[PDB]
């Protein structure tokens, strides 16, 4: 989806593609793209580019651009999220959480998830740390 | 020529309870002592593999897969017995009433055994060296016991018999017995009763890697005591012919063929 | 073992391929298992 | 390159290689430019290159680069393939490695108590210690160049009456005297700096305030296992003329510190300013046991750590001896030729105390059992204070286990009633650990930072013993007595009901291939006077000690993601 | 390295105790002679250098029996070969 950033960086991205526009209408070829997109910041190599025109003529426009942007911050993102929303679940943000402590603060997380749930999640697996934990539910 | 290996007979085979027995050295040669499944093959060293568990204590050596070690070596008296119980599936060992601990301490390591045939005592002898068994049909005669046994649950092998436990052992001298069709490398067969070719057994190998081989001494089975075509010659003869065909890639030096 | 002196990078491959140089425990008393030769 | 050619190339053409110099030997015309060189010294070469540059290139800039990476490449090598043989100390043996020990020991040396970058070569150095502890001994003198540093560390105790000399110095110090043990030179001037040492730190526990560490106070036991000034006549000053049968050596102290340690055991010696200099060398006086066979004075060696025992009866208080307790590795050594027959009220020493920690034990559980009031505030009361005796006991038990792998023989044999008492006494963890009590229980530091863990494992040990004077024929009632005790009928509840269990039935199977050897290693007495009681002991104690050993020993691809 | 195969025939005479062996049809020089009350097994020892390597046959020559009608009582008069299944090797 293009649903997973926010309104800010979208404008950054609709800035950065209308400064160096064509004509006006959004169409631009592919030498140019990688001096644009390099221009904001991110400097890859050259194969990713070589593999988005594979995925999407000579034509580029707004939204194809937008669409393998978006795409390629979004695996990022949530690589990345499941390393932070763990932050709450133990207080120092180490990774060392008590397991009584979970057995009344796993149980509302607004999922509605009651204790039957949670007693089969933690029996199936002391102090455990984040990577057990995403071991423990990526699966 | 090497090893003279000693058992019990297997119609003592033993399925539940707890039994000890113990050993007698006065040597300090090579000893092998332990429990073994009644299917013992012999001209195999034992404990080199699943027939039999064994403790060398010589190198404090336990063998079963290969060896490990496990416990001090001899000095003389050498006073070893074997604990054994079925219901945890458990084997321990003891030298001079004292149990020997593993590598980190444990009970003997020997642990999660299967029943399938049960199990008999058994005992080997390096040369030159002496052993003296005890299946405990006494129980004065039996030394040290009372600190192991008594306040655990124990009683030995042969406690309560009114005639000593009959044993075996290898006794060296080959003896030919018909060919187990189950020989690794080894298939014979019969072939046929063609009219051009008369019927005739032929041989085969595994010729790789693996393994080898040497001199099969072979010989067929039956006999010809001695005696104390034209029809009519044929009805009267005394004189019988056989016939043996060494293929190609034999060589007929390493070929010797007649009668034994 | 190569340029064991050079690139001072901490994060070079030389901190990452540091347990590829202990192994080499294969080799017993192969301390005299041959002679002296290079290039 | 040529030397990870193949097998067909590494045979062949050196084929067509040798046979060339062997058609230039046809006619005379000769041209010329398995021996153990070791590729292993070969890399000590290699690194002997590294060796003799290091402070050569590092400590002539350093004491006054991409260089400086190599040492962080080849000392973590060097931490696994001198671990990974750890056997090179048996066949081929090279005084090469030894050197190496020694060229980089002066390497080492610059601040031998600061430096700089890492410490880890101290560790890489005590990996090497395990390598060394005819030729043997030559160009080294590190002995030495030990008592450089050392003499005036003397001082340093004087000097707040040198700061990591005492902890990484006095590491592979402590190490290698300690690692000793199997080989031994000599003793080349070691005395001398040993003398040096010891009367030096004999006296350094007088120095309040700063009483340093007791980790190098450790050290002079780590070290005693050299040979034979206090009192050091013809052995000290007048000895630097040029070591037979000198009939003196601790003899400056043989009855004296006997004498001493006799009278620090008469008096109550209740406090941390007690002992104190024997608290930190006196551990060193078993070591004399070892060149003495066992123990020429066998009555010293029995009453020296009975006399220790009185210092532990002294009992602590409650932080008290909380690192003055790690002298027990010491202690299960002088259990070695402990011909403690007499024992009795030692026993009784190792029992009454026991019974009255017991007693103590019994006035804290209680003291939790009965005070259900509704109140967390007992917590800092009933429990808590309960670890304080923990460790206490945890102290005892380690000492008691080495006694009873010996007095288990004769003990077992013969008769009985002496170790009757400490089984009739070992239901400690019975009246705590097995009795749910949850705060005994809860062991936790003691735990963690001081399963199967002593407290009941130690009446494995005897447990045989136990029953060993129990029922020398008909048990049977036992069984009934232990069904009765898993339906929890308190403990002399149950009792009165055993007395109403008709008789002792026995007369079939077993028996006579059981009770006869009773019926002859017995010959004490039969009575109604045992009843229970006897047959009460082991019941609801083996009980409990049953269920220890019993039973104690959903998201499809999707709801799954959405929890992250 | 033959590319042939040797074939060695025996010869046995029962009322004499006389032995002669055959070389391919050509007599070899030894021959043998033994007690009256003895017996014989026929015997093979070998080397093995192949897959495949000797082949017992069972036959007869111009004018004489195999020795099938020599063993068993009952067949002592059929000149006709037989493989009974007692017929077995040993190891």
């Amino acid at each position: 989806m293009a649903d997973q950033l926010t309104e800010e960086q979208i404008a950054e991205f609709k800035e950065a593609f209308s400064l160096f526009d064509k004509d006006g209408d959004g169409t631009i070829t592919t030498k140019a793209l990688g001096t644009v997109m390099r221009s904001l910041g991110q400097n890859p190599t050259e194969a990713e580019l070589q593999d988005m025109i594979n995925e999407v003529n000579g034509t580029i426009d707004f939204p194809a651009f937008l669409t393998m942007m978006a795409r390629k911050m979004k695996d990022t993102d949530s690589e990345e999220e499941i390393r932070e929303a763990f932050r709450v679940f133990d207080k120092d943000g180490n990774g060392y959480i008590s397991a009584a402590a979970l057995r009344h603060v796993m149980t509302n997380l607004g999922e509605k998830l009651t204790d039957e749930e949670v007693d089969e999640m933690i029996r199936e697996a002391g102090q455990v740390n984040y990577e057990a934990f995403v071991q423990m539910m990526t699966a | 020529d090497r090893v003279r290996i000693f058992r019990a007979e297997k119609s003592y085979t033993v399925q539940s309870g707890r039994w000890y027995f113990e050993f007698e050295a006065v040597t300090t040669g090579e000893m092998r002592v332990g429990w073994a499944r009644p299917e013992l093959r012999p001209d195999v060293e034992l404990g080199a593999d699943e027939l039999a568990y064994v403790f060398n204590g010589h190198r404090g050596q336990r063998w079963h897969l290969g060896s490990e070690p496990f416990g001090r070596p001899w000095q003389s008296g050498d006073v070893v017995g074997c604990m054994i119980d079925l219901t945890e599936n458990t084997i321990i060992f003891t030298l001079n009433g004292e149990v020997l601990m593993s590598d980190s301490g444990s009970e003997t390591a020997f642990r999660e055994i299967e029943i399938g045939d049960g199990f008999l005592p058994v005992c080997s002898l390096g040369p030159g060296q002496v052993g003296h068994l005890n299946l405990g049909q006494d129980v004065s005669s039996l030394r040290f016991f009372a600190i192991c046994g008594l306040q655990e649950g124990f009683e030995p092998f042969a406690i309560n018999m009114q005639r000593p436990v009959t044993t075996w052992f290898s006794k060296s001298l080959p003896q030919f017995e018909p060919v187990p069709p189950e020989h690794p490398h080894y298939e014979v067969a019969r072939m046929d009763g063609t009219v051009d070719t008369p019927p005739c057994l032929r041989l085969a190998h595994r010729t790789w890697g693996s393994q080898n081989s040497l001199v099969e001494m072979l010989f067929l089975r039956l006999s010809l005591p001695v005696q104390f075509d034209d029809p009519e010659i044929i009805l009267n003869t005394t004189t019988y012919y056989y016939s043996v065909r060494v293929f190609a890639g034999q060589e007929p030096s390493c070929v010797w063929v007649g009668w034994v | 073992g190569v340029t064991s002196e050079e690139e001072l990078h901490l994060t070079r491959k030389l901190f990452w391929g540091i347990f590829d140089s202990l192994a080499h425990k294969k080799y017993d008393q192969e301390l005299y298992r041959m002679a002296m030769p290079c290039l | 390159p040529y030397d990870t050619l193949t097998a067909k190339e590494k045979a062949r053409d050196r084929e067509k290689a040798q046979e060339l110099l062997k058609f230039l030997q046809m006619n005379g015309y000769a041209v010329t430019r398995l021996d153990t060189s070791s590729i292993e010294k070969r890399f000590a070469f290699g690194f002997l290159q590294q060796l003799l540059r290091w402070m050569d290139i590092s400590q002539e800039f350093i004491a006054h680069i991409k260089f400086f990476a190599k040492i962080l490449l080849p000392l973590i090598n060097q931490y696994f393939t001198n671990h990974c043989l750890y056997f090179l100390s048996t066949p081929a043996k090279v005084l090469g490695s030894g050197g190496h020990a020694s060229n980089k020991e002066k390497e080492m040396i610059t601040s031998l108590f600061c430096k700089l970058a890492a410490l880890v070569r101290h560790r890489v150095s005590l990996f090497g210690t395990d390598a060394p502890a005819v030729a043997l001994l030559p160009v080294l003198t590190t002995l030495f160049q030990h008592i450089a540093q050392h003499q005036f560390g003397d001082d340093v105790i004087l000097d707040d009456v040198c700061s990591i000399y005492s902890l990484g110095t006095t590491k592979n110090t402590y190490v290698e005297k300690l690692r000793p043990a199997l080989g031994e030179c000599l003793a080349r001037l070691a005395a001398a700096m040993p003398v040096a040492f010891l009367e030096p730190q004999l006296n350094e526990y007088n120095a309040c305030s700063v009483y340093t560490t007791k980790s190098p106070r450790e050290r002079a036991i780590l070290g005693l296992p050299n040979s034979v000034p206090d009192i050091p006549v013809l052995d000290r000053l007048m000895a630097d003329i040029g070591a037979r049968y000198t009939e003196m050596p601790h003899v400056i102290e043989i009855t004296l510190p006997m004498l001493c340690s006799y009278l620090p055991r008469w008096w109550e010696r209740g406090p941390e300013a007690p002992p104190p200099a024997l608290p930190a060398g006196a551990p060193p006086p078993c070591t004399a046991v070892t060149s003495d066979h066992l123990n020429s004075l066998l009555g010293n060696i029995l009453r020296i750590i009975v006399n220790n025992l009185g210092i532990d009866e002294a009992t602590w208080m409650k932080r008290l001896a909380v690192f003055a307790q790690p002298i027990v590795s010491r202690a299960r050594p002088e259990l070695l030729h402990s011909h403690f027959i007499p024992t009795i009220g030692r026993l009784r020493k190792r029992a009454g105390k026991v019974v009255a920690e017991e007693e103590q034990l019994r006035l804290e559980a209680k003291a939790e059992a009965e005070e259900g009031e509704l109140l967390v505030r007992d917590e800092f009361s009933v429990l808590c204070r309960d670890l304080y005796a923990l460790y206490p006991l945890l102290i005892r038990y380690v000492d008691n286990n080495r006694a009873h792998w010996l007095t288990e023989p004769n003990a077992n044999a013969e008769e009985l009633f002496r170790m009757v008492g400490e089984i009739f006494i070992y239901w400690s963890k019975s009246h705590n650990f097995k009795r749910e009590e949850q705060n005994f229980v809860v062991q936790n530091e003691i735990n963690n930072m001081s399963v199967a863990t002593l407290k009941k494992m130690l009446p494995i040990g005897l447990n045989m013993c136990a029953p060993t004077d129990q029922d020398l024929i008909m048990l049977a009632k036992t069984r009934y007595a232990l069904k009765d005790t898993d339906e929890e009928v308190r403990e002399f509840l149950q009792n009165n009901l055993h007395l109403q269990g008709k008789v002792e039935g026995s007369p079939s199977l077993r028996w006579q291939m059981a009770l006869y050897r009773g019926l002859p290693g017995r010959e004490e007495d039969a009575d109604d006077p045992e009843k229970i009681v006897r047959r009460v002991q082991e019941v609801s104690a083996v009980l409990y000690h049953l269920e220890q050993t019993e039973h104690p020993y959903l998201l499809s691809k999707q709801r799954r993601r959405a929890v992250v | 390295i033959s590319h042939t195969d040797l074939v060695i025939g025996c010869l046995v005479d029962l009322a004499t105790g006389l032995m002669t062996f055959t070389a391919n049809g050509k007599e070899s020089n030894t021959f043998f002679q033994v007690e009256p009350n003895t017996k014989l097994f026929p015997a093979v020892f070998v080397l093995p250098t192949h897959q495949n390597v000797i082949q017992f046959e069972l036959g007869k020559q111009k004018n004489i029996m195999p020795l099938s009608a020599a063993m068993f009582l009952s067949e002592r008069k059929n000149p006709a070969p037989q493989c009974p299944p007692r017929l077995e090797v040993q190891m």
